[PDB]
């Protein structure tokens, strides 16, 4: 009767910036997969291999919890094979990904008048991310073919953007959290059922 | 690592930059707009300087990247937009003094007065008092004088300023590599590096010209047709084979001929079409104006409003203590925020514009998602032609019957028919001389060909011939009237009042092809029509990311400017014209001058 903390993730007063995403793993504790998806707060909910559809039957090893801010219009590149800023740049899903996204307007928190920028992104990087990597790296981006020595000027640049989320953009340009749970199957106890 | 892809990084990072400084901006002089303060005054600069500061800094480091080297044509295009030297180009010292002279010149057109003769307390500024005579009063000797002094205190004071005005602008074209600051203008329409949609600079004078052309045999019938109505309401100083007098045309510049509707209208027992005692009939209010224009969109396949466009536009005055500036506007502030500023009452001439103005922001949404230095109009003149063709479909008879505005007991008959299509003539057709002519007089001025001690003999000349019109009164080189109207002092280009009418009709000639109207273009109608919708979207979300040519062709199937379909719109009203001359000349005479 010990209930996974999914409080702590969904009802986080500040969320991440993408490129610094949380993981929360969760484990040995009871889920309750049918109260999300039936509870009609979210503008996503997308599951892949796994349904929704009550397959909260089944038992995992370890159940991880993703969680970021992005914009609205960002919010397909959180899928299998999809490409763009985030997907490249932040946030990679594997291909074989099996597990959910869940996302929701944030525009009432996570916008202010005159904007907030605390919510940050990265623009460039030398190469895909691998999936589920991390990468938070400041190092100044060399566009050009002359080191930048460490301060952004000619074809120089800081690698990471702020958002600038105001409440009088469009749906598309404005916050949205994101959610996204990984299920491990690995050959383990399995202390995540949540019947 | 190519100098290319470098450039796409650098124009990456802009972007996004870009968008939010441009957001402050707007936010802030929409603030000002709708709410008049000193405080916003000061804060509306503040973000204005912010950006203006922002793109002089951006525009610098993009000329690092040399245009030679980029191949990609969408890289080019943005590149170059921001690689614009511009006032720059020239000493501080001049650039200062060029600067000083156009708000100079700003100043004296906005604060010239006029003050009666004999009583120098009593005067009258160009609004409201002397456009009021020019527009509406009947008097030959009073009009020579709101007509002539307007030029004589105001045009004489821009005459030395004009010069200089010529002079530097010129070498500021001339080190941007451009032949004059007439040349310079003419780049709006230039395409380079598309094979088959390329356009010179120079072909806009030949297309212009030799559109033009084909208007003359309608403007010359609409011309004595005029004359004719003109002379029978001042018999003793009109001509019946001269030019007209220019004070006598309704403006004081004498642009649009749409205040003479009153001496000239066909059937003038029959009045005009006005459902806005039907609007106030059915309790209507600013809300369901623009709902109904909503609703006219999405019926041809377009989007409705974002919400933040209902709550986030002023489309009733405020009134009392909040002022607000209460011309008509689209704005699109970007990054999703799509608004119409409009002061909105219950009448059908603020019905249509309702219209006109949510066309703007149908095309600010529809190439949104371009990037941020495409988002505009194919050139100059796309933007306010496909604002105009809506009031064209939504004025109809055939619309305003179908959503309960004009009884079902009105019918078109051939009379009515021919009064509408005047009142258009007036306005469409009759600026269009006036357009090509005063636009060719600077194109000219900027080239060389007409010499400073000829500026104005070279300006009523063309006046005579090319807009059939005469000056009252023999001016001096001490004048300087084409620079009495705002655009030429304020130093705006002019012709693309002329390039946006082609356009408005060839867009609406295709657009009602696709809804296979049976029927003369005039009484069209778009609406309940997606084929039309699509064809319309297919160039808007262009942006300028395409040539305005294959622009154009999006829409029409050519890929240039034609006049026939502004002609096969006024047909009718030139073969009415055709039978209201048959005794009358048409035509007029260079020499005859009302001043001996
Ligand atoms: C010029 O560069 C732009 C860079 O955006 C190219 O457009 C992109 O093309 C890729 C191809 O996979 C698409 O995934 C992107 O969605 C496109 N982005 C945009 C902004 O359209 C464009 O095709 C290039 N054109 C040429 C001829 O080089
Ligand atoms: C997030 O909070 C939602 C609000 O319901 C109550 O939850 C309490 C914990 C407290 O916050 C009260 O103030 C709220 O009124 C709740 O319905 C959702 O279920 C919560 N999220 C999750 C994942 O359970
Ligand atoms: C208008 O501006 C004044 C001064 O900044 C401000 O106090 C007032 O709240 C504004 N009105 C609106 C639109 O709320
Ligand atoms: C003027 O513009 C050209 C072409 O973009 C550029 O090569 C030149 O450096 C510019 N000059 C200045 C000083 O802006
Ligand atoms: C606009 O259309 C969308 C569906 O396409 C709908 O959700 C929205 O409520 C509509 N708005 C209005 C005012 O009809
Ligand atoms: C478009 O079709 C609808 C539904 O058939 C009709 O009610 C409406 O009146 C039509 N629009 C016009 C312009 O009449
Ligand atoms: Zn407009």
């Amino acid at each position: 009767t010990n209930l996974c903390p999914f409080g702590e993730v969904f009802n986080a007063t500040r969320f991440a910036s993408v490129y610094a995403w949380n993981r929360k793993r969760i484990s040995n504790c009871v889920a309750d997969y049918s109260v999300l998806y039936n509870s009609a707060s979210f503008s996503t909910f997308k599951c892949y291999g796994v349904s929704p559809t009550k397959l909260n039957d089944l038992c995992f090893t370890n159940v991880y919890a993703d969680s970021f801010v992005i914009r609205g219009d960002e919010v397909r590149q959180i899928a299998p094979g999809q490409t763009g800023k985030i997907a490249d740049y932040n946030y990679k899903l594997p291909d074989d990904f099996t597990g959910c996204v869940i996302a929701w307007n944030s525009n009432n928190l996570d916008s202010k008048v005159g904007g907030n920028y605390n919510y940050r992104y990265r623009l460039f990087r030398k190469s895909n991310l691998k999936p589920f990597e991390r990468d938070i790296s400041t190092e100044i981006y060399q566009a050009g073919s002359k080191p930048c020595n460490g301060v952004e000027g000619f074809n120089c640049y800081f690698p990471l953007q702020s958002y600038g989320f105001q409440p009088t953009n469009g749906v598309g340009y404005q916050p949205y959290r994101v959610v996204v749970l990984s299920f491990e199957l690995l050959h383990a106890p399995a202390t995540v059922c949540g019947p | 690592s190519t100098i290319e892809e470098q450039a796409k990084t650098f124009l990456d990072k802009f972007n996004h930059e870009a968008e939010d400084l441009f957001y402050q901006s707007s936010l802030a002089s929409w603030n000002y707009n709708t709410n008049i303060t000193e405080e916003n005054v000061q804060n509306m600069n503040n973000a204005g300087d912010k950006w203006s500061a922002f793109l002089k800094e951006q525009s610098t480091l993009a000329q690092m990247y040399p245009l030679q080297e980029i191949q990609n044509l969408t890289v080019k295009l943005q590149l170059q937009a921001l690689q614009q030297n511009g006032s720059s180009v020239l000493s501080e010292d001049k650039s200062k003094r060029l600067n000083t002279i156009l708000n100079t010149m700003s100043t004296i057109y906005s604060t010239g007065k006029v003050c009666n003769p004999d009583n120098p307390q009593e005067c009258l500024l160009l609004e409201p008092g002397l456009n009021e005579i020019m527009a509406n009063s009947l008097d030959y000797n009073e009009r020579l004088w709101a007509w002539e002094s307007w030029r004589s205190e105001v045009g004489k004071q821009l005459r030395p300023l004009y010069e200089e005005y010529v002079v530097l602008k010129n070498e500021m074209a001339r080190a941007n590599h451009y032949e004059d600051y007439g040349d310079y203008w003419r780049g709006d329409y230039e395409v380079n590096g598309v094979d088959g949609y390329d356009y010179s600079r120079g072909q806009l004078i030949e297309d212009v010209e030799h559109t033009f052309e084909e208007i003359k045999p309608l403007y010359e019938h609409l011309h004595a047709y005029v004359r004719a109505k003109l002379m029978n309401a001042y018999p003793s100083y009109i001509s019946p084979i001269g030019c007209l007098p220019a004070h006598l045309l309704g403006d004081m510049w004498g642009r649009f001929w749409t205040n003479l509707y009153s001496l000239t209208v066909p059937f003038g027992q029959k009045p005009n079409i006005d459902v806005t005692d039907a609007m106030v009939d059915q309790a209507w209010d600013a809300q369901r104006i623009f709902k109904e224009a909503e609703k006219f969109f999405v019926s041809v396949g377009l989007p409705n409003m974002t919400q933040g466009f209902w709550e986030n536009s002023m489309l009733t005055d405020p009134g009392n203590v909040q002022k607000a500036v209460c011309h008509p506007t689209a704005w699109d502030l970007g990054k999703g925020d799509f608004r119409i500023l409009m002061c909105t009452k219950v009448t059908m001439d603020d019905f249509l514009t309702a219209h006109h103005e949510m066309g703007h922001i149908q095309y600010d949404m529809a190439y949104a998602a371009q990037p941020f230095l495409l988002r505009n109009g194919a050139n100059e003149g796309f933007h306010e032609a496909v604002g105009e063709i809506m009031s064209l479909s939504a004025a109809t008879p055939k619309h305003l019957k179908s959503i309960g505005l004009l009884s079902p007991d009105f019918q078109e008959d051939n009379e009515t028919e021919i009064n509408f299509l005047l009142k258009q003539a007036l306005t469409i057709v009759g600026t269009l001389p006036f357009t090509y002519m005063l636009e060719k007089w600077r194109w000219m001025v900027f080239k060389g060909e007409i010499p400073k001690d000829q500026w104005m003999k070279k300006w009523w000349e063309m006046k005579r011939e090319i807009v059939g019109v005469v000056e009252p009164v023999p001016h001096d080189e001490t004048y300087c009237d084409p620079a009495s109207l705002f655009h030429v002092s304020n130093d705006y280009s002019f012709i693309r009042y002329y390039t946006r009418t082609l356009y408005q009709f060839q867009f609406q000639e295709a657009l009602c092809q696709a809804a296979k109207h049976e029927g003369p273009l005039h009484k069209c109608d778009i609406s309940n029509s997606t084929e039309a919708g699509q064809k319309l979207f297919n160039m808007l979300r262009l942006g300028k990311s395409e040539p305005w040519t294959l622009a154009l062709e999006n829409v029409v199937g050519a890929k240039n400017m034609n006049v026939r379909p502004l002609l096969n719109y006024f047909e009718p009203l030139f073969t009415w014209l055709k039978d209201q001359n048959k005794n009358s000349f048409v035509g007029w005479s260079t020499d005859w001058s009302p001043y001996a």
